[PDB]
RNA sequence: CCUACGCCGGCAGGCGCGGGUAACCCGUUGAACCCCAUUCGUGAUGGGGAUCGGGGAUUGCAAUUAUUCCCCAUGAACGA
């Protein structure tokens, strides 16, 4: 466990992570040219309090949330979200029915999935029935992109071929590659 | 200390709900035009002991208060603590307090304005008027 | 949220300080203060008021650190 | 119009020495240090185009140079053209303005009214 | 008595602060 | 066994040394004493009603602590720390004219002896007075 | 008849003249009550409370302080007067006694007796101070 | 005799853990008058094992950054939390202290072995001295964030924690991270 | 209502 | 030009009067935190002082785009 009500709420109300945020979120959607100049149905996992979420309904998308931490999620219920926050663990899977979303978001979020603490399978299995069953509830020619904070280069190659064994095809987008202050990796992906 | 029967929970001085329950030389700076240390160097002509709260007083030492506080040459608030010195009018050694602050503080705009000056256009811009470096500033309230 | 606490004396109020004080094992004015929502200027100025009342003994005194002490 | 309580009339009878205790800070301090000749001048020259002009109309404007001039109150209802690098700004004397500078009246450089970044 | 005492004392400060 | 001002609590014998000049009563008193910090590096008034007596009270002790120090001396004595808004602090010294004319009150008592030496140093009226309160607050002492 | 020592922190210098007394501490006329660090009073206080004031009995202790900090001055305080009283009986008592209160301060705390092998150094170029240095940047 | 601030008795203090006995020094010739020693403990490996146990509640006390050489502050501190301690008990506080820090300390820790990505941690044996420093920093850090925004002095805030975990409250922010890495001991194993 | 006198540049400033 | 001392300035500063071409005179280089008492009492509050409106005084040919310093009033963001 990670966070507490105390440490979701200095999260969410700081305003330069609310900042943040906001411009990946923005940076993932253009690089998402499924929802990009389309309507979509979409599932934003990593979630938390919602500051992803709100930036999809802009655009006037319909979404379903996923995150782990209860206070993560209590604090954006007093945001007025308009998708649906469910209180689950990427690792163990997505547990929609085939093809129910066109695409998937994820804002700083599946680095979590290299870690060995919450869970007794190994970090390489619950990537593996992530990626699996994530291909699995996107539509046909869905898509999914990923802000991700990779510790090393053999964190990006493990989650690049975990994707690639499942099905996606795709590959890696570094904004500002030069500064690695303020550099970011997108994981840009489409299914079959 | 005891427990004064006359608390006014709300005071009203000059145009300004005064959270009475605070202390006597901190809640006349809630207004605006008295600070800190001008409420104190009235207080130590005002008559009143510090150890005193804003609501524990009576009205004949909020009158006296008003009364010092409306003529500051008279009861020795010289011509330093005062919130303007020279005014462009009369020149007159004169406290001026909230509405007035912002009446005045709106006609010397007015008139940079009618000047047409360096400072009139810039605050009738809303920028920075002392010259500041701004290289890496400008960044709330900028849109 | 607000931690406005009571400045000023009421009628339960003194009618817990005068009594309640005496009989909890440790007299500090941060106590005091956090049990009955009151300001630690105002306990400070009843304890040393209750150094005038007699009650209470005075163990330790201060810049900021006051301690009072209950008796027998 | 009045200023710190002196009208206009009274201003402008007054005599040199008793201007130098209604001014500002900088202003009672500059008016100690004295003014230079080619103020002496330029104001020679205030009073040579402010004389000659016919009585319905407003006096020539005169073009200068010197921005940390003085308003002196006696140049009040003159045209004066103040350089700013480039261009004489041509401003109306009014009586508002016998506090301050000459080179607040024409602003230097032109506002900052942004466009987008490219490569950053 | 004082003023040798005093003296001795600097001495000794001038000692430590060469070393 | 003289006794010695050194020998007792200091900041007692201050507020007693206050207490003595105010029953004294007999001093030329300015007019800004409800007015003035004692300097530019604070930020609010004092709360002392009083603060002119025991600060001439402890200005009388400094003087006795050491002959051969000015006004500038006395200014330098009461400094303090400076917040420069954002920018740090720095020392910032006294306010020349209340110092000195501190000491021009007290030098009213003939308490307060100008030298050959350039400064200001006590009277032996003075360290008479400050020896006798000193065996005062020093029976406070040792015989409370 | 005279005894004359020093100890020495940092930069405090505290000169230690004793000699046949009364018991007399002056440190440049005051008490060890009558110094503003009050707590380290105890540490002030650990010659007498550790040894009794009974040994101090007709010893003329004067203490004269020089430079340093507060607390570097009530260490060497003191240290000069552990020094000094193990250095009166030397002189002029038995070995066996200074031996004995020797090694009651010691085991108790070195620290008494001996002085401290560290200085706030000099520097050698390129930082701030000797160990630390500047900092740049990248990209 | 040898007292701590004066009064405070040392030879009724009793250890209950052999696993700890020496790696805390305060029963016989390490107790004295006040926790400043201001003498080197960091010399070498171990040495400060053999500093006393209020010292170390002292130098672990200007921990945050605004406090760093302010130890005046923190001393009176720990005399004002041991006054109040010996008010709501009545017993020696030293005994309290000893309890509080016994009664914290991790028992298994967990440690990642792998490589890097290979979080696959193993909960292994704390270390005794360890076990020490671990229990002084979660005490200090129960003092520092229960009395960030309060009435409460820090002292107060200190006393009640070491009270409430001397005891082994639901309370105590170190007992509760003791249990959460206790807890964590049972996951990873 | 720019005045007659003065320039485009303090023009633009208004 | 480093200053001491005195006088006049509520505060920045003036005026008179020496030493010092220098471990000397500033210099015992008399500091800050620290400490001991007072007040405040957990909230945008007396924390934070930004952002400004009036003045005042120095530096200088020249302070207007605030040179700097001082005195009122203004009190935003900021909840680690």
């Amino acid at each position: 466990l990670f966070y507490d009500e105390t440490e979701a709420r200095k999260y969410v109300r700081n305003s330069r992570m609310i900042d943040i945020q906001t411009r990946m979120a923005g940076r993932a959607l253009e690089l998402l040219y499924l929802p990009e100049n389309k309507p979509c149905y979409l599932l934003d996992i990593g979630c938390g309090t919602g500051l992803s979420g709100s930036y999809l309904s802009d655009e006037g998308h319909y979404w379903v949330g996923l995150d782990i931490s209860p206070a993560m999620l209590d604090e954006a219920v007093d945001r007025e979200i308009e998708g649906d926050l469910l209180l689950g663990d990427m690792g163990q899977g997505i547990p929609f029915k085939p093809g129910t979303f066109d695409g998937c978001i994820s804002i700083s979020a599946v680095q979590w999935l290299c870690n060995a603490n919450k869970k007794s399978e190994n970090p390489a299995k619950r990537l593996y029935c992530f990626f699996a069953s994530l291909f699995s509830v996107l539509v046909r020619g869905s898509r999914a992109v990923l802000q991700l904070y990779p510790e090393n280069s053999e964190q990006l190659e493990l989650i690049t071929t975990q994707a690639t064994k499942a099905g996606f095809s795709g590959g890696m987008v570094v904004d500002y590659p030069n500064s690695a202050k303020a550099k970011k990796f997108y994981l840009c992906l489409f299914s079959g | 200390l005891v427990i004064p029967e006359k608390f006014q929970h709300i005071l009203r001085v000059l145009n300004t709900n005064i959270d009475g329950r605070r202390k006597i030389a901190f809640a006349i700076t809630a207004i605006k035009g008295v600070g800190r240390r001008y409420a104190h160097v009235v207080l130590r002509k005002a008559d009143i002991d510090l150890t005193k709260r804003a609501g524990e007083l009576t009205e004949d030492e909020v009158e006296r208060v008003i009364t010092i506080m409306q003529n500051p040459r008279q009861y020795k608030i010289p011509d330093w603590f005062l919130n303007r010195q020279k005014d462009v009018k009369d020149g007159k050694y004169s406290q001026v307090l909230a509405n007035g602050l912002d009446n005045k503080l709106r006609e010397d705009l007015e008139r940079l304005k009618k000047i047409r000056a360096h400072r009139g256009l810039r605050h009738f811009w809303g920028l920075r008027v002392r010259g500041q470096h701004t290289k890496t500033t400008g960044r709330r309230g900028r849109t | 949220d607000k931690l406005n606490n009571l400045v000023l004396f009421d009628k339960a109020t003194y009618d817990k300080l005068c009594k309640e004080v005496p009989n909890y094992k440790l007299i500090t004015p941060a106590v005091v203060s956090e049990r009955l929502k009151i300001r630690g200027s105002l306990a400070r100025a009843a304890l040393q008021e209750l150094l005038s009342k007699g009650l209470i003994k005075l163990v330790s005194k201060h810049r900021a650190q006051v301690i009072y002490t209950r008796n027998t | 119009f009045t200023y710190r309580g002196v009208d206009l009339d009274q201003l402008l009878d007054m005599s040199y020495e008793q201007l130098m205790q209604l001014y500002s800070a900088r202003q009672r301090r500059r008016l100690n240090r004295g003014l230079r000749r080619k103020q002496h001048s330029l104001l020679k020259r205030l009073r040579k185009a402010k004389k000659e002009a016919p009585p319905m109309e407003k006096p020539e404007v005169v073009k200068t140079h010197l921005r940390d001039m003085i308003i002196l109150p006696e140049m009040v209802g003159s045209m004066v053209g103040v350089y700013n690098g480039k261009t004489f700004n041509q401003v109306e004397i009014k009586p508002e303005m016998i506090g301050h500078y000459l080179g607040e009246f024409s602003i230097t450089y032109k506002p900052v009214k942004h466009g987008r970044p490219g490569i950053g | 008595a004082a003023a040798a005492a005093a003296a001795a004392a600097a001495a000794a400060a001038a000692a430590a602060a060469a070393a | 066994p003289g006794v010695t001002v050194k020998d007792v609590n200091q900041q007692e014998f201050v507020r007693a040394l206050a207490a003595f000049l105010k029953k004294s009563g007999k001093l030329k008193v300015p007019e800004w004493v409800d007015t003035v910090k004692l300097a530019k590096h604070k930020e609010l008034a004092p709360y002392d009603e009083n603060w002119f007596y025991t600060r001439a009270a402890s200005t009388a002790r400094h003087l006795y602590l050491r002959g051969g120090a000015g006004v500038g001396s006395m200014t330098k004595i009461y400094g303090g720390r400076q917040r420069n808004g954002v920018m740090p602090s720095h020392f910032s010294r006294g306010s020349k004219s209340v110092a000195r004319r501190v000491l021009q009150a007290l030098e009213g008592l003939k308490m307060v002896e100008k030298d050959q030496d350039g400064g200001r140093k006590l009277t032996p009226q003075g360290q008479r007075d400050l020896d006798r309160i000193a065996g005062q607050v020093a029976a406070a002492n040792k015989k409370h | 008849q005279s005894v004359q020592v020093f100890g020495r922190k940092k930069t405090a210098t505290a000169v230690a003249h004793c000699k046949r007394g009364n018991g007399l501490i002056k440190v440049n006329g005051r008490p060890l009550e009558m110094i503003e660090p009050r707590t380290l009073q105890y540490k002030l206080l650990e010659p007498v409370l550790l040894l009794g004031k009974e040994r101090f009995a007709g010893v003329d202790i004067r203490v004269r302080v020089k430079g340093g900090g507060h607390v570097a001055q009530i260490y060497a305080i003191r240290q000069s007067i552990s020094k000094a009283l193990v250095a009166y009986y030397q002189k002029y008592v038995d070995e066996a006694s200074k031996k004995e209160i020797k090694d009651i301060l010691i085991q108790y705390d070195r620290t008494l007796l001996v002085a401290d092998p560290r200085r706030c150094e000099s520097k050698k170029f390129g930082g701030p101070g000797a160990r630390a240095r500047y900092q740049k940047s990248y990209r | 005799d040898i007292k701590l601030f004066g009064k405070w008795s040392t030879d009724d203090v009793q250890i209950n853990d052999i696993s700890l006995q020496d790696y805390i020094a305060v029963k016989e010739k390490y107790a004295k008058y006040l926790p400043h020693s201001a003498g080197r403990y960091a010399a070498k490996r171990f040495r400060k094992a053999q500093c006393p146990i209020v010292e170390r509640l002292t130098n672990s006390m200007m921990m945050h950054g605004r406090n760093n050489g302010k130890k005046l502050m923190t001393v009176r501190i720990v005399k004002h939390a041991f006054e109040i301690i010996h008010l709501l008990t009545g017993e020696n506080p030293l005994q309290v202290l000893v309890n509080a820090i016994i009664n914290s300390g991790p028992r298994e820790d967990s440690t990642r072995i792998g490589r890097a990505g290979t979080v696959r941690r193993q909960a292994v044996d704390v270390s005794p001295l360890r076990r020490v420093n671990q229990a002084i920093w979660l005490l200090c850090t129960g003092a520092r964030e229960a009395a960030f925004r309060n009435i409460k002095t820090i002292a107060e805030c200190l006393a009640d924690e070491l009270i409430n975990a001397a005891k082994g409250s639901s309370n105590s922010y170190a007992i509760k991270k003791k249990d959460e890495l206790e807890r964590v001991a049972k996951s990873n194993r | 209502k720019v005045p007659k006198g003065t320039s485009s540049y303090q023009a633009e400033w208004i």
